[PDB]
């Protein structure tokens, strides 16, 4: 028939063609429940400060410094190290570090086996 | 409702699907038949001219649905190109996209490959 | 809240043929394509079983993803235009001008003396609106987005400066 | 499709206090009042050459102002170019290195005065 | 074209190889190789200041040129007939090259029938 | 460009929703419920809602497509969107 | 040396007795006048060292760095305006007294003649510094950032301590000029390895490499506006003078033991230019920014290059100053905001028009374009680490292929866009800022035009 | 902006279309066949070819000089 | 010229080519929701326009007057030269 959407990662399978986002059970219907009633007075304070005239300066959520907080500070005390943490950070510790320092190694060894008799050549390179 | 632009763009249209006499004579035409002369690697020997095939497609397809006759915008007609000094800039880029295609071309020093004689097809 | 089976079919019939006019362009063929029998919605009427009205709805929005333009039509004030976004460089909000300056407070004079009565309303109108929206508020947090209007006279409504002082949609 | 007397009380009274709230952004005849600056003499009169603004002398003051626009852009730089070129830029060596201009069999120069023998027996290919 | 579908698509040894071409002595079937005769000289287009890509045997015709080139200003219409002896002579050269081409690839035919009829005799 | 006066949209929404033939202008009217006062439902609202966008030069919010029924929202949403106070 | 040195040590008094509110202004002018002495030091004799008596000398190398602190010494002094108007006048002048010495200390240290009173002087900026961060700080974290700068520092000086006496009873001097001239060549020993260790690694801790870079990110973030600059800006320079002068007997050792860092440098001035698209604080942006930086500069010193010698020299200056420049820009926004998160406030160039200016002439100066002296330092470096490794350039183009990409990413989404609706106290650019930028940006292309002066000793 | 326009608007009618406009795009569009077509007068030969192409396949055995057929 | 707001009863359906399709329809029976509000877009005023050549030949007689023009120049050059 008509192609078939399948969901991805980095393209999610739109809303619409999602199957069970049609198979809306009444329990689900009864679960979104009144979020947009704390969403909305959220908004109530949001809109009464900043129209509040005798407020006047910045005015901030704690669901910022949140995200801040879990993304500088928190991870460390929650941090276990976990055997796959530690696989994985000395995979990227010393993969790329050691790589690259053969990979420079070698090409400065190549050089070193290649002058000392003479045959790279040096002749504009005086500027070095 | 658009005139001016209209012969403006059918010119430019024609120039960059190689025009004899205007600019594309002298440009993508002497490309092509040099890329067909000289030794070049096949596929974009084929590929340039899908190419100004595809020049001559979209170059068309702009002409046929801007121009094409039936109106479709909103009811307050503006199109129109009244502006004294819109119309002195691009008839100050016409007359070199009509002239200066050869007003160069000959003029210059030879300094490409002529080759002359070449396979009529 | 919960976007119903008339809402979805008709969210489904806007986005159908906006779209399906940059299929066909001309507007002798957009006529023709949507008179392609507009009935076609209406010839099943009679879907007393809404679970046949389920199917045929994972039939109606799982076929026009496909019967859709990989490039359709946006136009310039629509998100993901051309003129979206573009005047929001020269919008400034309106508290921007009590940081003006006594030259420029009296270079433009009775423009900032209306602004001085207009904020002398918001002061007279800011504890009646919140008087207002506290007793009528209902337990647990509102009940709806919607907001409460002005029941009396000479009155304001709630939290009605920043939808007023928004920035103009042409501010050049 | 659910439009409650709450919300159009809203929204129309949002709509005509934002309609008098321009009504009061319209600047009053005073504003945008500007003050007094500096304007120069010379510029004065052919300011006052242009009130009555016959066509000649509108073409006069678009000369005099593309005039004034040469001298200062024209040959105001290459007053100072120049001196920095001739004077200065050649002072040094190997500043201004110019191609030779492609010299011909059979044309002379202007100072030893020789000429190069002209080119040899063509083929003579007749068209 | 004919000399691609002969290579290309069909036997490429039947047809000259553009890398290869010519790779044969050239007084095949040419007693008596008389070389062009010297009408381009290297120190007067040198002088010229021509590029290196144009400095073939129909140079004589290019310098001249610019002779007339170098006395035509102002005027863009002007050196036409030694110019049109310069177009003559890329078509000569042009057939030049070609023919000689096209020699070569009669020849390669030749070296075929030839190393078919007096080795394959057998 | 002109600055869409209230008189100019106001001339858009009698000649635009005016152009509803499926019922005559007798009964129409800048006020006119179609629902009930004339006795389509919404559904034979949306696809004119599309047309008239198409041509003002505007995008309906897809949001407010539903209780933008009559001439009179029409001329609401259009003034308040667009700015329209001269 | 006296002339410039006596004026600064004389100049503490004046600020520690003068009325309660003409301290700002008399340290301000009397760093200006100090700072136009100090330029005429610019002048270097040939290839000789400036030579001025048996404990102070100077040259090209030095030259550069002095005229840089005496220029700053008034940058912060004014940028501590806002930050300091608020509090006692006794602490007002101990705050001027603790940047005052800090100057002091760092023109002792760039003028020293010999070793070991280098170390002392380059010890002796610890204190002021750790003052600085630890009582005139912010937040709750400069305690433990404090703590972190301190043991770090030490922890990298103290091998340095054991190295230089050894050098001292072994070779018999410490002197610059004789250990250049006296210098022999560092064999391959199992204790000269070690030896050049020691030597090495307590300028590389104040030079922030990949992994023993915790203690700028954790300090700068939350160091008195006034303060920060200084520490991005001088003490990671005064190890780049470390290093050269040191190298001077490290080698031929240098050869082959510099690769384990050397490469260390490299990739990680990719990570911490990687690290830098994802930042949820501006500061932590600019000083992971500037650790790629001194990255760079760390890999121009190990070559042991004329070009990489030249190429260091200008990349110290020219980062110092970007890296303030940007350091007063995220004071400037996070005093209006009180706060230093990064996507806060988008589309500051709808309320402070200039104020994005001077953010884009200082992203367009850390991205190093040309002809301004960030991109001459780099491109230095780029030939030298050419003409050592070949392939250098792929990791290094990554490094000029990030850097812009978070530079102008911290553009669009602090200046460019619209402002955040919910902040509302945001007030028109105040003077002080803009002039100080001003005076931050205009010589960073003047001495651009004049790139002998700062370009390097080896000229 | 004010009233008063050019181009003032009648509802759904031609804008006033200026035929100056028009009689300037003209001259330009009698240019473009002055530049196509008295071109080719003046020198078709540049879209005609100059000389033609020398088929190979059709020229004699003396000039082309195989040594001979029989051998 | 202010607003010069038209009758909606002219600019219906009849004469234009909105006609055939509504013909179309009629034979899928069914009668134009908007098919009035674009009659203007289908007459002669502003719809009806000249061909895509026809628009490339942009007074391409003007060009054929260059025939002749150019002809008689060169033609004038040489017989009295
Ligand atoms: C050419 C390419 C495609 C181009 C695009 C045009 C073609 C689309 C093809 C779709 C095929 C599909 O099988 C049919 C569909 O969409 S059926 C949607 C309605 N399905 C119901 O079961 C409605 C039941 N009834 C109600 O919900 C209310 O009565 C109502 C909302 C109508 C009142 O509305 P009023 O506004 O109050």
């Amino acid at each position: 028939s008509f192609p078939k959407y399948k969901p991805s990662r980095l393209a999610t399978l739109p809303a619409t063609l999602d199957p069970a986002e049609y198979d809306i059970s009444p329990e689900t219907r009864k679960a979104q429940a009144e979020r947009l009633a704390i969403r909305s007075r959220l908004k109530r304070e949001y809109l009464l400060q900043y129209n509040d005239p005798n407020r006047l300066g910045v005015i901030e959520d704690p669901a910022l410094i949140r995200w801040t907080y879990a993304r500088s500070a928190n991870i460390y005390p929650n941090f276990r190290p976990t055997p796959k943490t530690s696989l994985l950070g000395a995979l990227f510790g010393i993969g790329p570090l050691f790589f690259w320092y053969y990979v420079f190694k070698t090409d400065r060894d190549k050089k070193e086996k290649l002058i000392q008799e003479g045959k790279l050549d040096q002749t504009f390179n005086i500027s070095y | 409702a658009m005139p001016f632009t209209t012969t403006a763009l059918i010119i430019g249209s024609l120039a960059l699907t190689g025009m004899p006499y205007l600019t594309g004579f002298y440009s993508k035409d002497l490309i092509i038949e040099a890329v067909n002369m000289s030794y070049t690697n096949a596929w974009a020997l084929l590929m340039t001219l899908i190419a100004t095939s595809l020049t001559a497609a979209y170059s068309t397809r702009i002409i046929f649905f801007a121009f094409l006759g039936k109106p479709r915008f909103p009811p307050l007609v503006l199109i129109n190109e009244n502006n004294p000094l819109l119309i002195n800039s691009i008839k100050r880029l016409l007359i070199g996209s009509i002239f200066a295609g050869f007003i160069i071309s000959n003029n210059i020093p030879p300094m490409t490959v002529p080759n002359t004689t070449m396979p009529l097809y | 809240a919960y976007l119903t089976h008339q809402q979805k079919v008709l969210r489904l019939y806007k986005r159908a043929l906006r779209h399906l006019e940059s299929w066909c362009v001309h507007r002798d063929k957009y006529r023709y394509f949507a008179c392609l029998m507009r009935a076609r919605f209406d010839e099943h009427k009679n879907e007393k079983d809404m679970v046949k009205a389920t199917q045929l709805l994972r039939q109606a929005e799982e076929e026009f993803w496909y019967g859709q333009h990989p490039q359709p039509y946006i136009f310039p004030e629509s998100p993901g235009g051309t003129s979206y976004e573009r005047y929001e460089c020269y919008k400034v909000p309106e508290w921007c001008l009590d940081d003006w300056h006594p030259s420029e407070k009296a270079m433009y004079p009775d423009y900032f003396a209306k602004r001085e009565q207009w904020k002398r309303l918001r002061r007279e109108s800011w504890e009646r609106e919140v008087k207002q929206l506290q007793e009528e508020t209902p337990p647990g947090g509102p009940r709806t987005e919607a907001l409460p209007p002005a029941r009396k006279e000479g009155d304001l409504p709630p939290l009605w400066w920043h939808i007023v002082t928004r920035p103009r949609e042409r501010p050049m | 499709s659910g439009y409650t007397p709450d919300e159009k009380l809203r929204l129309q009274q949002l709509r005509e206090l934002r309609r008098r709230w321009l009504k009061d952004q319209e600047l009053s005849p005073r504003e945008p009042v500007l003050p007094p600056r500096r304007v120069w003499p010379m510029e004065q009169f052919w300011n006052k050459f242009l009130q009555d603004g016959a066509p000649w002398k509108n073409v006069i003051y678009k000369t005099y102002r593309h005039s004034i626009f040469a001298v200062t852009h024209v040959l105001i730089p290459v007053w100072i170019i120049h001196y920095y070129l001739k004077y200065h830029v050649t002072a040094k060596p190997y500043t201004v290195v110019e191609r030779k201009p492609r010299i011909f069999p059979g044309d002379t120069i202007l100072e030893t005065g020789e000429v190069i023998p002209l080119m040899k027996e063509f083929p003579d290919q007749h068209h | 074209g004919a000399h691609l579908a002969r290579r290309y698509l069909g036997d490429a040894s039947k047809e000259p190889d553009p890398l290869r071409m010519p790779t044969f002595p050239p007084d095949y079937g040419f007693p008596e190789r008389k070389e062009r005769e010297m009408v381009a000289t290297q120190q007067e287009m040198n002088d010229a200041q021509l590029m290196l890509q144009q400095r073939d045997y129909c140079a004589h015709y290019l310098i001249q040129l610019l002779k007339c080139k170098r006395d035509s200003f102002p005027n863009f219409l002007a050196c036409k007939h030694e110019q049109h002896d310069w177009d003559y002579c890329e078509h000569l050269d042009y057939v030049k090259r070609m023919k000689e081409f096209e020699r070569e690839r009669r020849l390669l035919q030749r070296k075929k029938r030839r190393e078919q009829r007096e080795a394959e005799m057998a | 460009a002109p600055p869409l006066t209230l008189e100019a949209i106001k001339d858009r929404v009698l000649y635009v929703l005016k152009l509803y033939d499926k019922i005559d202008p007798e009964k129409l009217s800048v006020n006119s419920h179609f629902m009930k006062d004339l006795g389509l439902d919404s559904l034979d609202q949306v696809e004119i809602i599309m047309a008239m966008e198409d041509e003002f030069g505007f995008e309906i919010p897809d949001i407010d497509a539903e209780k933008l029924m009559c001439p009179q929202e029409i001329v609401d949403y259009i003034a308040d969107k667009k700015d329209v106070y001269e | 040396m006296l002339k410039i040195i006596i004026p600064t040590t004389m100049l503490l008094p004046m600020t520690w007795m003068s009325k309660h509110n003409m301290i700002w202004i008399n340290a301000t002018v009397h760093s200006l006048l100090i700072s136009l002495i100090s330029l005429s030091l610019l002048n270097q004799l040939g290839e000789n060292s400036l030579n001025f008596s048996l404990t102070f000398f100077s040259d090209s190398l030095s030259a550069p760095l002095l005229v840089l602190t005496t220029w700053l010494l008034p940058l912060m002094l004014m940028a501590s305006q806002s930050h300091l108007s608020k509090e006692t006048t006794t602490r007002k002048k101990l705050y001027i007294t603790m940047l005052i010495l800090l100057q002091l200390f760092l023109i002792m240290t760039f003028t020293a003649t010999e070793l070991i009173l280098f170390y002392i002087l380059f010890e002796a900026t610890l204190v002021p510094t750790l003052i600085i961060i630890t009582r005139w700080g912010n937040q709750t974290e400069r305690l433990n950032a404090g703590l972190y700068f301190l043991f770090y520092t030490l922890a990298g000086s103290l091998p340095l301590l054991v190295a230089l006496v050894y050098i001292q009873n072994t070779t018999g001097s410490l002197n610059f000029l004789i250990i250049h001239y006296w210098s022999h060549p560092l064999s391959n020993s199992w204790s000269n390895i070690f030896m050049w260790l020691a030597c090495i690694m307590a300028f590389m801790v104040k030079m922030p490499l990949y992994g023993l870079h915790l203690w700028l990110p954790k300090a700068h973030v939350e160091a008195p506006i006034a303060g920060s600059m200084v520490l991005a800006a001088v003490l990671l320079k005064l190890g780049g003078y470390g290093m050269m002068r040191i190298t001077t007997i490290l080698n031929p050792l240098t050869n082959y033991m510099a690769y384990p860092f050397l490469m260390l440098s490299m990739w990680g001035m990719i990570m911490t230019s990687s690290i830098c698209l994802r930042q949820t604080d501006l500061k932590s942006l600019i000083a992971y920014s500037s650790v790629s930086h001194m990255a760079l500069v760390i890999v121009a010193i190990m070559i042991q290059t004329p070009w990489s010698f030249m190429g260091a020299t200008a990349l110290m200056i020219a980062h110092g100053l970007t890296s303030s420049m940007l350091f007063c820009l995220a004071n400037t926004n996070y005093e209006r905001v009180h706060s230093r998160t990064m996507i806060l406030a988008r589309g500051l160039q709808t309320l402070l028009p200039l104020m994005a200016t001077w953010w884009l002439m200082a992203s367009l100066t850390n991205l190093a374009l040309p002809p301004s002296i960030n991109l001459i330092g780099e491109l230095f470096i780029i030939t030298a680490s050419f003409s050592w490794s070949n392939i250098t350039i792929i990791l290094m183009g990554m490094n000029m292929m990030i850097t812009a990409l978070y530079s102008l990413y911290m553009l669009i989404t602090t200046q460019r866009g619209k402002y955040t609706h919910h902040i509302n106290n945001i007030k028109a650019s105040f003077t002080r800022e803009n002039a100080l930028m001003a005076l931050h940006i205009l010589p960073l292309l003047l001495l651009t035009l004049n790139p002998k002066m700062i370009l390097g000793p080896l000229y | 902006a004010g009233g008063g326009v050019h181009i003032e608007p009648r509802y759904r009618q031609f804008p006033q279309l200026t035929r100056s406009q028009l009689i300037q795009a003209e001259f330009f569009s009698a240019t473009m066949w002055f530049w196509i077509l008295w071109r080719f007068w003046h020198d078709s030969d540049a879209v005609l070819g100059h000389f033609p192409y020398p088929d190979p396949s059709q020229w004699t055995d003396e000039e082309l000089g195989i040594l001979p057929d029989d051998e | 010229s202010k607003m010069e707001l038209p009758d909606y009863k002219q600019w219906k359906i009849e004469g234009t080519p909105l006609e055939t399709v509504q013909e179309k329809l009629a034979a899928r029976g069914l009668r134009d929701p908007w098919g009035r509000n674009e009659a203007w877009r289908y007459s002669g005023g502003f719809a009806n326009n000249v061909s895509f050549v026809g628009a490339l030949l942009k007074g391409f007689k003007w060009g054929f007057a260059a025939f002749v023009v150019a002809v008689g120049a060169e033609y004038y050059l040489e017989s009295q030269n």
